[PDB]
């Protein structure tokens, strides 16, 4: 039925469901089920009904990759199996093996740990993510590092993290956003997560990632971004400005003390611009692939109908 | 042959020289006797023969095209071989090759930043082919040129760009360091393009693009699916003969940003992608 | 006054264009009445009449002389003031100006390395004395020179050098990265030198030594006692009005490496000491 719609205006109003499977489950679900009973015709009537339904979702609020990510991997998949070519089985049989190879990033994507934190050796992040606060805890069953996490990004929703890890592991201090240039003197290794990375090799990510990442490269300290696949989106940075979320000004500037607010401009920035030559790993779900090399995994992926 | 050739080049204010041996060696490959293995070493002369002249572009043509017949050896036949439908697969091959300009261009179109000043140090066809577009479609920018002293040539560039109707200003090619406090989204064209992703062009690149990483502004260049040449050079002086007398210079990859070809949008260090994916 | 520094300096070989102004200066400055303080604001405004032209270093020797007169005001007199004795120390300090120049070259001699090849973007008097000097009584060198576009100034010193009879090639100037891959120790004059250390010359300084201290080698500036102005930029379009028409540009302090004074060898990072303690 027409619940997308729905979920067309759940994209619409917010509320997100913390990109832990739910945008890309979710995706799978509705493509799913258009794929499952709709219009038939031979001749990509199905992939017309997925370009049209695709634009309309990507109407979204353009932050959300996965949902356009995980749309054009389905036309992928459509694309070699026709290709290959009783299609619907097929193809919801394969759409079913993408389903159930997501079912794990989280955990292979953390398995390969060890074989990088050390003994003593004081970590560092920025912002909450879920992969890398997974791919820290199983590197509890080694020693006793430190872990400095910045307070950033008001609304900082910083800590929650160094919550759930101080009371499971290892000794987090909590740094203001502001302090992040008297430490990153006394640091290695140090790990962000991603919102979303592009083509060229761009981290899109919280509001503080740039002057963060600049810091590293200038004390030369290697800088991994944990990232898993479907998140490796095509259209290198040429849109401007769409390529955030600006909110409103109450969360940084209060409603309170009037008249000020007449005549000031507040700017809220959600993410930021890591541009590719500043990034110096990749931890990923099927590798551990290197900054300049990304580029060809994304062909590995999609199409030539990336727009 | 070569009167051919300069005939074919001389009626042309497009379709570049390299491209022009490119239907000139099509031509005088169709024209001749001993369908047969080693005559394609006689072809190999006539290579030679048309490199007679400089240009680096036509030694990559001439490798290209020789690769691309010397493909028909395998699908083997005999006195009527597919080489022969390379003559139309070619005759494809060569519109496959004047179709390429449209594609670099309408990828290349977007990433003008509406109230820029872009540089330029060259006299390109491909560049003010993809800047008429940009203006033919979208914001205005100005543009900063200089002039390479034995040609003069950006002075054409001058003069056709006033005819594409937009502000432009062009300052000697001595005080580019002057030029590039006031300036951003530095684009070049590229005659040749070695296998690590590095571009010989004029003699005077190097000069700038050494400057274009210390004030941190970009540094683009854009060529088409015809400088891919297995050369691979390490330092300046380590350059073939291929020239107060120099005539081309090095850029390291180092320094080269996001790059534009025929088969896409492309980063430096993925060329070598291609050329190994082709050459073996 | 305009006639007669210009006759001043039209017969001369030598002898700075600001020393001619300082002489000039110095018997029109004799020939005058109003031996009172406010007299001295009437050669304030000849001071802007010798100013009256472009080169820097003229306004420099204006408020240098304009200061050593200038600092008669104390040891307090009336109408028979110490400017007077200034007259024969002002001459002795011309004479001090004048033998500014072999100071700076037996000083300055002893660095050439013995199988150097020593560039030079200019056309200046000084580093042909020291280099005159340096051929004349130590060991050999190459020399290469590129030629400032507005002036061709550069084949000046080709010639002059060639009577000096050492080695001397001569590029043009967009290639002075296929330049430096195999050169050493680049010597550069000045016209003047701001507050910080900084130089300011020819239209091309800046392309060059942005490019010498990323293949690491040294950068020498070198000049006399009269270049030291209390001004003060920040940016490249920040210099005053002293300019396809531009005509000096700017180096950072960050890329001069020890010049040379008549007060003796020098650090970048020590001119202000010796401003700071002349201006206050
Ligand atoms: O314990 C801390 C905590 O310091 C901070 C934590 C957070 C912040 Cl914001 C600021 C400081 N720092 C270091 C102290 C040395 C130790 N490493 C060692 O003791 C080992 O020393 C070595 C390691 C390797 C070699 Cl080759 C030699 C000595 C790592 C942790």
């Amino acid at each position: 039925s027409e619940r997308i719609e729905s979920f067309v205006e759940t994209l619409k109003r917010g509320g997100g469901p913390r990109s832990s499977e739910e945008m890309a489950r979710e995706t799978l679900g509705l493509l799913r089920q258009i794929i499952t009973d709709h219009r038939w015709s031979n001749a990509g009537e199905l992939m017309e009904l997925i370009r049209r339904e695709g634009r309309r979702m990507t109407a979204a609020q353009p932050s959300e990759t996965t949902v356009g990510n995980m749309v054009r991997r389905v036309l992928k998949i459509i694309r070699e199996e026709y290709g290959r070519l009783q299609l619907q089985s097929n193809i919801i049989e394969a759409i079913n093996e993408l389903l159930v190879e997501l079912e794990g990033t989280m955990e292979n994507i953390a398995a390969q740990a060890l074989e990088h934190i050390h003994s003593n050796e004081v970590i560092m992040t920025i912002g909450f993510s879920r992969t890398v606060e997974a791919f820290l805890k199983e590197a509890a069953r080694k020693r006793k590092f430190h872990v400095i996490v910045a307070e950033c990004a008001p609304f900082c929703q910083g800590h929650e993290m160094a919550v759930n890890l101080s009371k499971a592991g290892i000794e987090t201090t909590v740094m203001t956003d502001a302090a992040i240039f008297a430490v990153m003197s006394r640091v290695n290794k140090v790990i962000i997560g991603t919102k979303t990375i592009l083509a060229n090799g761009a981290l899109r990510a919280v509001t503080g990632t740039h002057t963060l990442a600049l810091a590293a490269k200038h004390h030369s300290t290697p800088l991994i971004v944990c990232a898993p696949m479907f998140k490796l989106s095509p259209q290198f940075p040429n849109e401007e400005d769409s390529f955030h979320k600006f909110v409103a000004p109450e969360e940084v500037l209060p409603f309170t003390e009037g008249d000020i607010l007449e005549k000031v401009s507040v700017h809220c920035p959600v993410f930021d611009y890591v541009p590719p030559e500043l990034i110096t790993l990749f931890i990923s779900n099927i590798g551990g692939n290197a900054p300049s090399y990304i580029y060809r995994l994304m062909s590995e992926l999609y199409h030539p109908d990336d727009h | 042959l070569i009167e051919y050739f300069k005939s074919q080049m001389k009626e042309d204010p497009d379709m570049a020289s390299a491209v022009a041996a490119i239907r000139t060696l099509l031509e005088f490959l169709k024209r001749d006797k001993g369908e047969t293995i080693q005559g394609l070493r006689a072809n190999l002369t006539s290579a030679i023969e048309t490199l007679c002249g400089s240009s680096v572009a036509v030694s990559s043509g001439g490798e290209l095209f020789l690769r691309f017949i010397s493909l028909a050896s395998l699908e083997y036949s005999d006195y009527s071989k597919c080489k022969k439908i390379m003559i139309e697969r070619g005759e494809l091959f060569l519109r496959r090759i004047s179709l390429s300009r449209n594609k670099i261009a309408d990828l290349c179109h977007t990433f003008i930043k509406d109230g820029a000043t872009i540089l330029t140090h060259a006299y390109s066809r491909v560049v003010l082919r993809v800047l008429e577009a940009a203006v033919a479609a979208k914001k205005r920018f100005s543009v900063y040129v200089t002039e390479s002293q034995p040609d003069l040539s950006g002075k054409k560039m001058a003069k056709a760009l006033c005819h594409l109707n937009v502000p432009v200003t062009v300052v000697l090619d001595a005080a580019v360091g002057y030029i590039m406090e006031k300036a951003d989204l530095v684009i070049v064209g590229a005659e040749g393009v070695v296998e690590n992703g590095g571009i010989i062009n004029k003699i005077g690149t190097n000069q700038m693009a050494v400057c274009a990483k210390a004030q941190n502004k970009p540094f683009y260049v854009v060529a088409e699916s015809f400088k891919f040449v297995r050369l691979f050079p390490l330092n300046q002086q380590d350059v073939p003969d291929k020239f107060e007398h120099p005539w081309v210079d090095y850029t390291a990859p180092s320094l080269i940003t996001l790059l534009f070809t025929d088969l896409g949008v492309l980063t430096p260090s993925a060329v070598s992608d291609e050329l190994i994916k082709l050459y073996l």
